[PDB]
RNA sequence: CAGCUAGUUGGUGGGGUAAUGGCCCACCAAGGCGACGACGGGUAGCCGGUCUGAGAGGAUGGCCGGCCACAGGGGCACUGA
RNA sequence: GGAGGAAGAAGCCCUUCGGGGUGUAAACUCCUGAACCCGGGACGAAACCCCCGAGGAGGGGACUGACGGUACCGGGGUAAUAGCGCCGGCCAACUCCGUGCCAGCAGCCGCGGUAAUACGGAGGGCGCGAGCGUUACCCGGAUUCACUGGGCGUAAAGGGCGUGUAGGCGGCCUGGGGCGUCCCAUGUGAAAGACCACGGCUCAACCGUGGGGGAGCGUGGGAUACGCUCAGGCUAGACGG
RNA sequence: CUGGUCCACCCGUGACGCUGAGGCGCGAAAGCGUGGGGAGCAAACCGGAUUAGAUACCCGGGUAGUCCACGCCCUAAACGAUGCGCGCUAGGUCUCUGGGUCUCCUGGGGGCCGAAGCUAACGCGUUAAGCGCGCCGCCUGGGGAGUACGGCCGCAAGGC
RNA sequence: GAGGGUAGGGCCCGUGACUGGGGCGAAGUCGUAACAAGGUAGCUGUACCGGAAGGUGCGGCUGGA
RNA sequence: AAUGUAAAAA
């Protein structure tokens, strides 16, 4: 099937566009433990109803862009920041490790 | 009366004024080929002495070892300080394979199928006293059932 | 080819009587008769404590020479009888003793496993009516092997099946010297064998 | 460690290292001789030693033990390399191989001919 | 903070037992029984039951051992010679039940979480059940 | 190797195609990616499998079969399902 | 080549000069008959094609073999290549001469400086055999990167010490969800290969047929204890008066 | 002026906890910058003596420094050569500090001897190196070497 | 638009008078720092200094009494 | 109160 997800926009400064942030969990191949590991999707928000901090079903589709193939299913639920936060304090502390 | 055979018979040294003497150790294992098994280590500036030294020991330090078969009951591992043996039970036809030291002990045991291997440390000595201990700690269905009771 | 090179100095490095001669062996001097030590310029000297590893190796080495079979083809045979399932050990033997060229000898067929080895080759023995020059040939049980047509009438295996009168022969197996036939019964039981060696001890040998 | 620090960093693999650069870890190569000179033994022993500076066809350079007694090798001699050092020389990673090309075999050996390159005599 | 209260459980058993206590005490709680109640059934301790320490639910173990021993060290042989915790916080084990150990070539015991609830590695295969692998026990 | 990025990320319309798509173009908006390792360098065709190993693992891709890539080096399009 | 074949040829080596060894080994005796020779001589090939039936279904007829006069069968028939590594220890195999830190050996430890089971030759022995050794690289041993399965007072190893971001981990009771997780069902996981069974070529390698399981992912259904997650309560943690 | 910690009461919160890559702050001594201060002591430096020699130990002298402010350096046998947090596992004795009518008990700290157990041994042992779980840091033969190249920091010495 | 040309940077490899230290080497020169109060306890960060090991100052550690 | 190389242990 056309294989749906769930995650929370992180970002939706862009036109009829939308970043959505995903993560996984999963026993290491190796040493057992739940490991979890997140992936960034470009979102087809067409009427830009979706806004920050949102989270929402997205589905394999058709290509929209370079980078876009996945349209927004539904919403999930809003108020949301905290984890806005987590992966936006990620990008800060990137500051912090250059040289 | 039993079995009997040795392991090792070296020669251990001693330091004083004008030279060096030595005493003699020799480890040897005896055993019926059916369960009755005793390890010994003797000492004594004499090979035969020694030797025969650990003869006495041996037949004094005695187990009884619970075999079915020719196997060992279940599987054990046992860490003698230094070194470390490890104890699995096979088939008929598998065969005895292990250093040459639990060899001596399992098969004066009476043993003839059984996986193995040393772990850790290996001295010889240290081996020997480990597996030992290592049967010395092997118990029936039954000693099991047995205390698992308490009636 | 086969150990060619004299036979009875391993009746003598061995100890053991090793009986892959003919009369001979059975005569006052299996070789071994007359000097019951090993071979060479020593054989009569201080024997020293064989190492686990000799001892081991003795008897893998003595269990083969008896067979006659070459070093390759017998691990092989180890090996092929190490995977099925049964008792390793005995079921080792249970292959060793299936070869057609033994087959011929435990039969009567020949005084010799060697000799034997001459006749299956040289193709007078047969295997279900089908000729078998094939020494390796395993025979599979409910087999009947014998001599064959043009072989039947021959000095050697006459004499062989003449003396080969009553003297039973392996539960295994059945003569029939009025026809010079007999039959694979069945696969041999280790106690049926009764070999001067250790299938344990040789088990051992091949773990190394 | 805990397993968290090996789902982090992880277990270094072990990554072993040469002791021959013959080059395209061959199992031998050619070379001309540069110079056959003879040089005394380490730290234990002692006893002129039979030796060989080759240029390899790897454009390299190396030192080579001529084995057996007597040699025929010169500052031409074209010879195969095979690898081998030798605890008694200082730095001599490669045996030379007696019996082919302008290395001739050892004459009149009659024992383990086949590792120093003698024919069988009849 | 207590990290795992289960492992601390085994091994208030395991340093209890070492020394030949009569019962040790636990901490309450729903799965930590089941532990005990399985760990008791197949033998390996007398029993537990409720207590209260200074207003705090706990669980005494009434544990088990094995007669006195002749010679050196009458020391009474053990009935719990080993317990260890398999599956642990900072690593989850979980196991199909085509694929369940045989504590001690079935000597042993090992108890663990299922759908269907906590049991024997016996009882896993009985109703044909995979799950946490809590812990082995001989 | 610790920052990288201008067709760069997204949009609107347009070309092109069997067809989706910054695949390519005009305008617009400022975006997209990165310690869960981006960008950089070194190496390498990939799998079914092969080898060893108690196994977990390690190593490896010859011949056979499957897919990809190339046809002295590089670029191009023509004919045509 | 097979059986017989001396209280045991000569030669050679060793010796306490009696003797011991190579050794049933040889010679010799009989038997068998790879090679070679003569005669026969394949399977792989029935279809397309043509006749009847319509040109179909169905029946019926005939042509073609590179390998090849080869495989194989029959008859005749001569005793008909043995080599290599090793024998100080690991490691199975011991003596003699030569030699003299030289000639040399070497994988590790080490061996040779006049008396070497370690060099080299000999006699003998162990190992394998149309092979046996060497070099090169891979996995093993190596639980010596340790998931299985290691450590860190002094052996190699606790950061100089704190605050703290990210991440990791998270006490007791109840409830909803069911992500992880467990189960069942089905799809997929080609062939070849691996393992089992049985059959084909005189065996075998090789080959055919059949059987089984397989991690993994897709769809559906189900269990909810542990993990998670929303929600509700508590005070044993932590904080506070 | 101010930090931490301990005890009593069981009054409040209601799992708000533990650890911590990077980061940030502290960090003996020596040393660096500017200015100050300078008694005693004292690298370097000079003289004496000892010695074969004596750039040293011993003696007489003696500058920076040692002292302050402000700033920088960031290393160490920064040592218990033992990361932190929690739970569990006999006691004996000495001592610091708190609560309780008290030859006793109950708590927090610092020492010694020891149950069990751990350890290669020495030894550790409710101040664990015992039994367990969480999290970080570190190790993976001796030499070359904490060296070289690169990068970062520093006035420099030099550090990572 | 292949590719050529021009100019300017980056990485990597080879080579270089000389120069720094390092490893190894049956024997050399110098002295004797360490290992026993090693005949001034040693070791250490650091600073000065000296043919060489070293010495000395400040602090620190016992792996010293 | 300095220093004594370099071939000895089945
Ligand atoms: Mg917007
Ligand atoms: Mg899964
Ligand atoms: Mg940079
Ligand atoms: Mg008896
Ligand atoms: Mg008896
Ligand atoms: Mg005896
Ligand atoms: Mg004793
Ligand atoms: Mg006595
Ligand atoms: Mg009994
Ligand atoms: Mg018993
Ligand atoms: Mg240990
Ligand atoms: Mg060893
Ligand atoms: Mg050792
Ligand atoms: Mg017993
Ligand atoms: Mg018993
Ligand atoms: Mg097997
Ligand atoms: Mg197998
Ligand atoms: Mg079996
Ligand atoms: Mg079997
Ligand atoms: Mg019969
Ligand atoms: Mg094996
Ligand atoms: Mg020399
Ligand atoms: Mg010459
Ligand atoms: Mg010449
Ligand atoms: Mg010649
Ligand atoms: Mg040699
Ligand atoms: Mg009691
Ligand atoms: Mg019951
Ligand atoms: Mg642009
Ligand atoms: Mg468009
Ligand atoms: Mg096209
Ligand atoms: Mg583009
Ligand atoms: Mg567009
Ligand atoms: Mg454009
Ligand atoms: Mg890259
Ligand atoms: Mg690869
Ligand atoms: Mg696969
Ligand atoms: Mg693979
Ligand atoms: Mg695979
Ligand atoms: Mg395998
Ligand atoms: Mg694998
Ligand atoms: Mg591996
Ligand atoms: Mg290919
Ligand atoms: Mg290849
Ligand atoms: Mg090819
Ligand atoms: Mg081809
Ligand atoms: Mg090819
Ligand atoms: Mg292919
Ligand atoms: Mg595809
Ligand atoms: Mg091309
Ligand atoms: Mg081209
Ligand atoms: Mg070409
Ligand atoms: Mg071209
Ligand atoms: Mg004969
Ligand atoms: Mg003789
Ligand atoms: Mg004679
Ligand atoms: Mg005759
Ligand atoms: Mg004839
Ligand atoms: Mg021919
Ligand atoms: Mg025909
Ligand atoms: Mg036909
Ligand atoms: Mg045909
Ligand atoms: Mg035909
Ligand atoms: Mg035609
Ligand atoms: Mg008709
Ligand atoms: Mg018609
Ligand atoms: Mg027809
Ligand atoms: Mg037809
Ligand atoms: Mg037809
Ligand atoms: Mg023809
Ligand atoms: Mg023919
Ligand atoms: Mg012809
Ligand atoms: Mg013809
Ligand atoms: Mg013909
Ligand atoms: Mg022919
Ligand atoms: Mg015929
Ligand atoms: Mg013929
Ligand atoms: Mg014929
Ligand atoms: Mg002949
Ligand atoms: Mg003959
Ligand atoms: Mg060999
Ligand atoms: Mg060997
Ligand atoms: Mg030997
Ligand atoms: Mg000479
Ligand atoms: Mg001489
Ligand atoms: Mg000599
Ligand atoms: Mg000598
Ligand atoms: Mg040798
Ligand atoms: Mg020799
Ligand atoms: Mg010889
Ligand atoms: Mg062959
Ligand atoms: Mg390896
Ligand atoms: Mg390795
Ligand atoms: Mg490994
Ligand atoms: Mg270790
Ligand atoms: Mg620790
Ligand atoms: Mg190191
Ligand atoms: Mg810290
Ligand atoms: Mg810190
Ligand atoms: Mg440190
Ligand atoms: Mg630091
Ligand atoms: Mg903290
Ligand atoms: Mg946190
Ligand atoms: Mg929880
Ligand atoms: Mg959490
Ligand atoms: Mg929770
Ligand atoms: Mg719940
Ligand atoms: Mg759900
Ligand atoms: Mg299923
Ligand atoms: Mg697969
Ligand atoms: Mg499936
Ligand atoms: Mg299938
Ligand atoms: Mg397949
Ligand atoms: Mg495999
Ligand atoms: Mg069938
Ligand atoms: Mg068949
Ligand atoms: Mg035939
Ligand atoms: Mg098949
Ligand atoms: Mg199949
Ligand atoms: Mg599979
Ligand atoms: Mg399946
Ligand atoms: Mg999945
Ligand atoms: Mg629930
Ligand atoms: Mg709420
Ligand atoms: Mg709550
Ligand atoms: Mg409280
Ligand atoms: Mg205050
Ligand atoms: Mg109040
Ligand atoms: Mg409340
Ligand atoms: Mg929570
Ligand atoms: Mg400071
Ligand atoms: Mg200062
Ligand atoms: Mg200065
Ligand atoms: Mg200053
Ligand atoms: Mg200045
Ligand atoms: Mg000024
Ligand atoms: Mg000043
Ligand atoms: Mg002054
Ligand atoms: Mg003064
Ligand atoms: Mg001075
Ligand atoms: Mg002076
Ligand atoms: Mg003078
Ligand atoms: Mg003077
Ligand atoms: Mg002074
Ligand atoms: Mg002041
Ligand atoms: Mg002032
Ligand atoms: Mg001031
Ligand atoms: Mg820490
Ligand atoms: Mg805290
Ligand atoms: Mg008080
Ligand atoms: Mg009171
Ligand atoms: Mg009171
Ligand atoms: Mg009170
Ligand atoms: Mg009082
Ligand atoms: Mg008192
Ligand atoms: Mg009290
Ligand atoms: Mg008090
Ligand atoms: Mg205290
Ligand atoms: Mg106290
Ligand atoms: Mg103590
Ligand atoms: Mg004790
Ligand atoms: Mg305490
Ligand atoms: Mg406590
Ligand atoms: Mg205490
Ligand atoms: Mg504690
Ligand atoms: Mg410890
Ligand atoms: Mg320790
Ligand atoms: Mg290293
Ligand atoms: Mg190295
Ligand atoms: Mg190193
Ligand atoms: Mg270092
Ligand atoms: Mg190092
Ligand atoms: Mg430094
Ligand atoms: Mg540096
Ligand atoms: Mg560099
Ligand atoms: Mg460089
Ligand atoms: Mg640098
Ligand atoms: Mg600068
Ligand atoms: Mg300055
Ligand atoms: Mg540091
Ligand atoms: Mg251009
Ligand atoms: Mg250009
Ligand atoms: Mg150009
Ligand atoms: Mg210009
Ligand atoms: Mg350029
Ligand atoms: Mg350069
Ligand atoms: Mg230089
Ligand atoms: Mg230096
Ligand atoms: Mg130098
Ligand atoms: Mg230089
Ligand atoms: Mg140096
Ligand atoms: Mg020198
Ligand atoms: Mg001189
Ligand atoms: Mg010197
Ligand atoms: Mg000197
Ligand atoms: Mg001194
Ligand atoms: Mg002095
Ligand atoms: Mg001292
Ligand atoms: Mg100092
Ligand atoms: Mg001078
Ligand atoms: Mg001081
Ligand atoms: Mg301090
Ligand atoms: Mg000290
Ligand atoms: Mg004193
Ligand atoms: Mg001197
Ligand atoms: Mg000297
Ligand atoms: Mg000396
Ligand atoms: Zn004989």
């Amino acid at each position: 099937p056309k294989k749906v997800l769930t995650g929370v926009v992180v970002s939706d400064k862009m036109q009829k566009t939308v970043t959505v942030l995903v993560e996984r969990q999963f026993p290491h191949p190796l040493y057992g433990k739940v490991i979890k590991r997140s992936k960034k999707y470009l979102a087809h928000d067409p009427e830009e109803k979706y806004k920050l901090g949102d989270v929402v079903e997205i589905i394999e589709s058709r290509p929209i862009s370079k980078r876009k193939r996945f349209r927004v299913l539904r919403l999930v639920e809003s108020g949301r920041m905290d984890l806005v936060e987590k992966y936006l304090i990620r990008r800060q502390n990137y500051q912090s490790l250059s040289k | 009366d039993f079995e009997e055979k040795m392991i090792l018979i070296r020669r251990t040294a001693r330091m004083q004024a004008g030279g060096r003497r030595f005493r003699f150790g020799a480890l040897v294992v005896v055993g019926d080929r059916q369960g009755r098994v005793g390890l010994g280590f003797g000492k004594a500036p004499e090979v035969p002495l020694a030797v025969q030294k650990a003869g006495y020991y041996a037949r004094r330090n005695m187990v009884e070892v619970p075999l079915q078969n020719g196997t060992i009951p279940h599987e054990i591992e046992v860490e003698f300080g230094a070194s470390k043996i490890v104890l699995k039970p096979a088939a008929p036809g598998t065969g005895v394979i292990a250093g040459a030291v639990p060899r001596a002990i399992l098969e004066l045991a009476g043993v003839t199928d059984i996986l193995t291997k040393e772990l850790g440390s290996r001295n010889p000595i240290n081996i020997a006293y480990a597996t030992m201990e290592a049967l010395r700690q092997l118990r029936t269905k039954a000693d099991v059932e047995r205390l698992r009771k308490g009636e | 080819g086969r150990y060619i090179g004299p036979v009875c100095r391993l009746c003598r490095r061995e100890g053991v009587k090793l009986y892959l001669k003919g009369e001979r062996c059975y005569s006052p001097k299996c070789a071994m008769e007359r000097r019951p030590y090993p071979p060479g310029q020593h054989g009569q000297k201080r024997a020293r404590r064989p190492s686990d590893y000799a001892v081991r190796l003795r008897e893998k080495q003595k269990l083969r020479r008896i067979y006659g079979i070459s070093e390759r083809q017998f691990r092989n045979l180890f090996e092929e009888a190490s995977k099925k399932k049964g008792v390793t050990g005995s079921v080792f033997l249970g292959l060793l003793e299936s070869r057609l060229d033994n087959v011929v000898y435990r039969l009567g067929f020949a005084v010799s496993r060697r000799q034997a080895r001459q006749l299956v080759r040289h193709g007078h023995i047969t295997v279900n009516g089908r000729r078998v020059d094939l020494p390796s040939y395993r025979v599979r049980p409910g087999d009947e092997i014998a001599v064959a047509e043009k072989s039947r009438n021959l000095e050697l295996i006459r004499q062989n099946l003449e003396a080969m009168k009553g003297r039973k022969v392996g539960p295994w197996l059945s003569l029939d010297v009025e026809g010079m036939k007999g039959k694979f019964l069945r696969l041999p039981d280790r106690e049926d064998l009764a070999l001067p060696v250790n299938e344990q001890l040789v088990i051992e040998f091949y773990s190394r | 460690p805990t397993i968290n620090q090996l789902v982090r960093k992880g277990r270094e693999k072990v990554r072993k290292k040469s002791k021959v650069p013959a080059l395209k870890g061959a199992p031998f190569r050619r070379g001309v001789c540069t110079v056959v000179r003879t040089v005394t033994p380490k730290k234990p022993n002692s006893a002129l030693r039979k030796v060989a500076k080759v240029r390899l066809t790897s454009g390299y350079e190396v030192t080579a033990y001529i084995p057996g007694e007597g040699h025929n090798l010169q500052e031409h001699s074209v010879v195969l390399i095979r690898g081998g050092r030798v605890k008694d020389l200082p730095g001599v990673r490669y045996h030379i191989v007696r019996g082919v090309y302008d290395a001739a075999g050892v004459k009149d050996r009659k024992k383990s001919r086949s590792k120093y390159g003698t024919k069988k005599p009849k | 903070m207590l990290t795992d209260p289960i492992a601390d459980m085994l091994t208030r058993i395991r340093n209890a037992t070492r020394v030949y206590k009569e019962s040790t005490d636990v901490p309450a709680s729903r799965f930590k029984e089941e532990i005990l109640r399985i760990l008791a059934r197949e033998g390996f301790i007398k029993g537990y039951e409720r207590v209260d320490v200074d207003g705090k639910p706990y669980l005494r173990v009434y544990l088990k051992y094995g007669p006195r021993r002749q010679g050196p060290d009458p020391r009474p042989e053990q009935v719990i010679h080993h317990i260890r915790r398999i599956s642990k916080p900072g690593r989850r084990v979980y196991v199909g039940v085509k694929e369940i150990p045989r504590v001690r070539r079935g000597l042993g015991i090992a108890i663990l979480s299922t759908s269907k609830g906590v049991l024997t590695d016996r009882e896993a295969r009985k109703l044909g059940v995979g799950g946490e692998l809590i812990c082995e026990v001989w």
